[PDB]
C-alpha cells in the first residue's frame, strides 16, 4: 500500500505533461507537445525497440544499451577513484591545500574540450570516450566526499583517536558510515553527469549509442526532428532513474 | 486543573521483531502554579512522559489536555530544558538565549529584549562567556545556558529534564533558588525530572514516582507537607523530611 | 613515578585576547590510586584531564606516564567523555564491541563477544543491546560509555562525570562495580565528580581546583578509610561528616 | 607567512607540469607539452590579451569575459532557484516524493541535447544560451540542498519546534546556518557546471566568447590547434578558481 510514494509521482507527472501541451497553444512555441511528440515517433520507435535496419540504425533499444556500457564503465571508475581520492584528500589538510587549484582548474573543462585532448592521449578513440565520461562525472563524487570527511563531528574522531583506529580500519568504521549522505549525494550527481556528457563522449565512435543518435538528429533538421531527441531524452532519464535507485 | 493526562500509553515500533511498551495508563492532574517532580529509574520513561506533555511526542492511545484544549504540537508556553541541552553550535551564549526570547516577545523595541537576555545570563552566571560558542563551553556551562533561554520566555508550563545534572554543589544549590521564586513570583507550573532526592523534596509539591521496566505506570504521588518558602536549611530540620526521603529510597530499592 | 603532571598550563586564544584556564598544576598519581577531581562548573576539570588522556596539548608544561611524555591519545588511557560520544549508526552492543575489537584483535569471536555481553549486563543494558543511541535515554547512553571503557580495562581510567544522569540506586550499583574492577586489576582511575558524597566513597585522594580563570590545585585531601569501603558504614566513621563539609567549605569559599 | 597554503599549490603544480612534459617523450603521445603549448600560443595570445583584429577574433580577454557574463547570469539564476527549491523540496517530504522522478529524468539531459529544445521554446537564441547554462548548473545546488535539509539534526528541529519558528524565520535561522556545508558544496559544483556547458551554450551566438573559440578551433585542425584549446582551458580554470573562492 504505497499511496504516498507511487501516486504523487504520477500526480506530479500529470503536471508538466498537460501544461506542456498548453504551452504549445502559443503559436511561437515551436517545441512539439506530448501528443505530437508521442505520435510522430510512435510508429518506428515507440511501437518496438531492439530492431536492426543495417548500418547504425538500431532504433533505441541498442542505442541506450550501447551507451549504458560506456557510462557504466566511466562512472564505476570515477566512483571508485572519486571516493578513494576524496577520503585521502579529506584527511591530511596539507594534501588538500596541496592539490586544491589543479583540481578546480581541471574540473571546468567541458567534455567537448576534452574530446581533442583525449584523442591525442589515447590513440584508439575507444577508451577516449570512457575518459570523457570518467573525467566529467568524478568531481561531484570527489568534492562531496572531501567535504563530508572534513565535516565529520569531533565526537566520532575522539572515539577513533582513543582506540587504535587508523588506516583501513579508520576509514571502514568511522569515515565511511559518518559520511554516507555526502558520498551518496556525490554519486547521485555523478550519475547524472555521466549521461550529461554522453553526446560529447560518443562523438569518437560509430553511430550506435544514445548521444550519436542525439547528435546526428540535431544536425539533420526534419519534420520528426525534435520528437526523436525528446523521446531519446526520456529513455535516458528513465535509465538514469533506475541507476539512481540502485 | 491546569494540565491533565487521561490515559497516555506510549508504544514504540522497534521494527525488527519487537514491540516495546515504554508507558501505559498514566493518570495525572497538575494544578496551576504547582511544582511536580518526576523521579524514577534511568530509562523507565521519565523523558518520554515529559515529552508527551511538551508536545514533542505523540501518545499512541490517550491524550494530554492543557486548560481544556488538547496538546498536539510544541508551543513556546511549554518551553523545555532538553537533556542534551540542544544548543546551536553557530550561536554564542548570548545569541542562544537571544533566539529563545525573540519570538515569544516580538514587538519589544529590541531595547528591553537585550536587557532580558543579559539579566537572565546573570542568573546562571555566564557573563564572562556570553561571546563563546557551545564548542568552547563545558558540560555544566552548556546546561546553564539551556535553562537560561527557557526561563527568559516565562512559560505558563515549564518542563525540566535533568536541569542540574552537570552542576556542582554551590551552583546547583544557587540555581535551585531563582527557580522557585520565578515559580512563586510568576504563576509558573513546573514539571521536573530529577535523579537527586535531596532536591526533589526542596522544590516539588508532590513527587510522581514512576515504575521501573516496560509498561511503566505511576507508582506513588506522595506529597511534601512543607511550607512553600524553603531555604534548603530548615526543610531538612523537619521531622517529616527524612520520612519522605527514606520513602523515596524505599520504592527505588524495590524496583531493582 | 607513575603519572606526573609537571606545571602544565592552558591558554585559549580568543578574539578578545588570551584566556587562561590552567596555571601551574602539579600532580603525582601513583599506580593503582583512585583520584576524584571536584570543583566548580567551568573551572577546568575537563581541560586538566584532557591532557592526561592526550586530547589537549598543554600550552606550557608536560604530562608524563611512567617517565614518558603524553602527546597522543591511546587505548591504555581510555576516557569516558562527558557528552557520551557514541556512534549513532551502531547499537549498544556494537558500540562496546568497537572498542573491544580495536584494542585487542588477537583472540577470535565468541571470546571477545562474551566480554561485550558481560559488560552490558554489568551496567544493566542487557535488554537494550539491539537499539541505536537515538532509541535509548540519556542515562542509558551513559552506561554504554561506561561499558565501552570498562571492557578495554585500560592501564589508567579517566572519567568525566560518569554517573551524572543515573538514579541513586543505579549510580550506587555502578560505583561498587567500578570499585570491584578497580581492585582486581592495576587500573588507576582519574574521576570527575560533582557529588561530594561520591568522591569520598571512592577516591583515595580528593583534588579541588579553584574557580575562575587561572585555576590551580588548592587543598588536596587524603581519604583515610579501609579499602573495602561500603555504604551505611563509611558515614558512621568519625572521619566522615567533617571531611565532607571541608569540601563544601572550599566550594562555597571559592565563590567571588 | 603563507608557507603551507600558497607554497604547496605551487609545489603540487610542479608535478603534472613536468610529468606532462615527460609524458610527451613517448612518440605515441600526440598531446603538446607545456613548453610547446606555451610557445606556439605565446606570440599572439600570451604576449597580450584584449587585442581586436576583427569580429570573432577579439583575442582572449573578451572571449573569457563574454562567456563570463553568460555563465554569471546563468549561475545566479540557478543558484537562487536551486537554493530556494532545495529548501522547499527539502522540507515537506510529500513534495519531495511528488517531484522525485521528473527532476531525475530532467537532470540527465546533456547540454547539447538542450540546444534544440531551448531554440524551440525561446525563439531569440540569446536567452536560450542562458537557459542551457541555468538548467545544467542547478541540480547539484538542488540535490545538495535537499540532502542537507533532510540531514538537519533533530536537536535543531526540536529547538525550532518548541519556539514559534516556521516559514521564513525557520529558514534563515535554522535551515540555512545548519546546511552551510551542503549548500556551499553544491554551489562549488554548480560553478564547475556553468563552465562545463559553455561550449554547447555558445553554439547559438556569435564567435565571441570562450566556447566558440573552443568549438571552431576543434573543427579546424592547424599546427597550433591543441595548444590553443589547452591555453583557453587554463584561462577558464583560473577564472573558475577565482569564482570558486567567492
Ligand atoms: N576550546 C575552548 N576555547 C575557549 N575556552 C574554552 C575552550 N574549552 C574550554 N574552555 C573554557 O575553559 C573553562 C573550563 O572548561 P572545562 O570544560 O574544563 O570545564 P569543567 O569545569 O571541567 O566543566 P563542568 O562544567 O562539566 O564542571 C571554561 O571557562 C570554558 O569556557
Ligand atoms: N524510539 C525509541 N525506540 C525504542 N525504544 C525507545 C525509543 N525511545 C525511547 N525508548 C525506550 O523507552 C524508554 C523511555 O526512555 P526515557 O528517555 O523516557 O527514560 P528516562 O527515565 O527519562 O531516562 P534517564 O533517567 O536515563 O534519562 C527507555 O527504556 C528507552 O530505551
Ligand atoms: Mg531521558
Ligand atoms: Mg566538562
Amino acid at each position: 500500500f504505497l499511496w504516498k510514494k507511487v501516486v504523487p509521482p504520477l500526480v506530479a507527472l500529470g503536471i508538466f505533461l498537460v501544461i506542456w501541451q498548453l504551452l504549445c497553444l502559443n503559436p511561437n512555441f515551436k517545441l512539439p507537445g506530448p501528443i505530437e511528440t508521442f505520435s510522430e515517433t510512435w510508429d518506428p520507435f515507440i511501437i518496438n525497440p531492439f530492431f536492426d535496419n543495417g548500418e547504425s540504425d538500431k532504433g533505441l533499444g541498442w542505442q541506450i544499451l550501447s551507451s549504458l556500457g560506456r557510462v557504466g564503465l566511466g562512472f564505476s571508475l570515477a566512483a571508485i577513484a572519486g571516493i578513494i581520492l576524496g577520503i585521502l584528500i579529506g584527511v591530511n589538510p596539507l594534501v588538500y591545500n596541496a592539490v586544491d587549484p589543479i583540481f578546480q582548474v581541471l574540473r571546468t573543462v567541458p567534455p567537448l574540450a576534452w574530446l581533442p585532448i583525449s584523442l591525442a592521449a589515447f590513440q584508439q578513440a575507444n577508451p577516449s570516450a570512457i575518459f570523457v565520461i570518467f573525467i566529467t562525472s568524478i568531481w561531484p563524487i570527489l568534492l562531496n566526499t572531501t567535504v563530508g570527511v572534513q565535516q565529520i563531528p569531533q565526537d566520532y574522531i575522539n572515539v577513533a583517536k582513543v582506540l587504535r583506529l587508523k588506516g583501513v580500519k579508520y576509514f571502514f568504521k568511522i569515515v565511511f558510515p559518518a559520511t554516507v549522505p555526502y558520498i551518496f549525494t556525490g554519486l547521485r550527481i555523478g550519475i547524472g553527469l555521466s549521461w550529461l556528457a554522453i553526446v560529447a563522449a560518443e562523438m569518437l565512435v560509430g553511430g550506435v549509442g544514445i548521444g550519436s543518435f542525439i547528435w546526428d538528429a540535431y544536425n539533420t533538421t526534419t519534420e520528426t526532428n525534435l520528437s526523436e531527441i525528446i523521446l531519446a531524452l526520456i529513455y535516458v532519464g528513465l535509465v538514469g532513474l533506475l541507476l539512481d535507485r540502485l | 486543573t491546569f494540565v491533565e493526562i487521561d490515559h497516555v500509553d506510549r508504544i514504540f515500533d522497534l521494527p525488527n521483531g519487537g514491540r516495546y511498551i515504554a508507558l501505559k495508563n498514566i493518570e495525572l492532574k497538575i494544578k496551576q502554579g504547582e511544582f511536580v517532580s518526576l523521579i524514577g529509574h534511568s530509562g523507565c520513561g521519565k523523558s518520554t512522559l515529559l515529552n508527551i506533555i511538551a508536545g514533542l511526542d505523540r501518545a499512541s492511545i490517550g491524550g494530554v489536555t492543557l486548560e481544556g484544549r488538547e496538546i498536539r504540537e510544541p508551543s513556546p508556553d511549554r518551553m523545555v530544558v532538553f537533556q542534551n541541552y540542544s544548543l546551536l553550535p553557530w550561536l554564542t551564549v548570548r545569541e542562544n538565549v537571544a533566539l529563545a526570547v525573540d519570538e515569544v516577545y516580538q514587538g519589544k523595541s529590541k531595547g528591553e529584549r537585550r536587557a532580558i537576555i543579559e539579566e537572565h545570563i546573570d542568573m546562571v552566571g555566564l557573563r564572562l562567556a556570553a561571546n563563546k560558542r557551545p564548542s568552547e563551553l563545558s558540560g555544566g556551562m552548556k546546561q546553564r545556558v539551556a535553562i537560561a533561554r527557557a526561563l527568559a520566555t516565562r512559560p505558563k508550563l515549564l518542563l525540566l529534564d535533568q536541569p542540574f545534572g552537570a552542576l556542582d554543589a554551590l551552583t546547583r544549590g544557587s540555581l535551585q533558588e531563582q527557580l522557585m521564586k520565578i515559580c512563586n513570583e510568576h504563576q509558573i507550573t513546573c514539571v521536573m525530572v530529577t535523579h537527586d532526592v535531596d532536591e526533589a523534596l526542596l522544590l516539588s509539591d508532590r513527587v510522581v514516582m514512576l515504575t521501573n521496566g516496560p509498561e511503566a505506570h505511576i507508582g506513588q504521588i506522595l506529597e511534601v507537607p512543607i511550607s512553600r518558602p524553603r531555604q534548603r536549611l530548615e526543610v531538612v530540620k523537619h521531622p517529616s523530611y527524612y520520612n519522605l526521603r527514606n520513602e523515596i529510597i524505599y520504592f527505588l530499592n524495590q524496583q531493582k | 613515578n607513575f603519572l606526573v603532571v609537571e606545571g602544565v598550563s592552558k591558554i585559549y586564544p580568543t578574539p578578545e585576547g588570551p584566556y587562561t584556564v590552567l596555571d601551574g598544576i602539579d600532580l603525582k598519581v601513583r599506580e593503582g590510586e583512585f583520584v576524584c577531581l571536584i570543583g566548580h562548573s567551568g573551572c577546568g576539570k575537563s581541560t586538566l584531564l584532557n591532557m592526561i588522556s592526550g586530547f589537549n596539548t598543554p600550552s606550557e608544561g608536560v604530562v608524563l606516564l611512567q617517565d614518558k611524555p603524553i602527546t597522543e591519545p591511546g587505548p591504555d588511557r581510555m576516557m569516558v567523555f562527558q557528552n557520551y560520544c557514541l556512534l549513532p549508526w551502531l547499537n549498544v552492543f556494537e558500540n562496546v564491541y568497537l572498542a573491544v575489537d580495536a584494542v585487542f584483535p588477537n583472540k577470535p569471536q565468541a571470546e571477545k563477544r562474551a566480554i561485550v555481553r558481560e559488560h552490558l549486563a554489568m551496567v544493566g543494558l542487557t535488554e537494550a543491546a539491539e537499539k541505536k543511541p537515538s532509541q535509548i535515554s540519556g542515562g542509558m547512553k551513559q552506561r554504554v560509555a561506561i561499558a565501552r571503557a570498562l571492557s578495554i580495562r585500560p592501564q589508567v581510567l579517566i572519567l568525566d562525570q560518569p554517573f551524572g544522569a543515573l538514579d541513586a540506586i543505579t549510580k550506587e550499583e555502578l560505583q561498587e562495580e567500578l570499585l570491584q574492577i578497580w581492585s582486581d586489576h592495576q587500573v588507576t582511575v582519574l574521576m570527575i565528580t560533582h557529588d561530594i558524597d561520591e568522591a569520598l566513597f571512592l577516591a583515595d585522594r580528593v583534588v579541588m581546583m579553584t574557580n575562575g580563570p587561572a585555576a590551580q590545585i588548592g587543598e588536596i585531601l587524603d581519604i583515610p578509610f579501609d579499602r573495602p569501603r561500603n555504604r551505611r558504614r563509611i558515614m558512621e566513621d568519625p572521619k566522615y561528616y567533617d571531611l565532607r563539609n571541608y569540601a563544601l567549605d572550599f566550594l562555597f569559599n571559592r565563590f567571588a
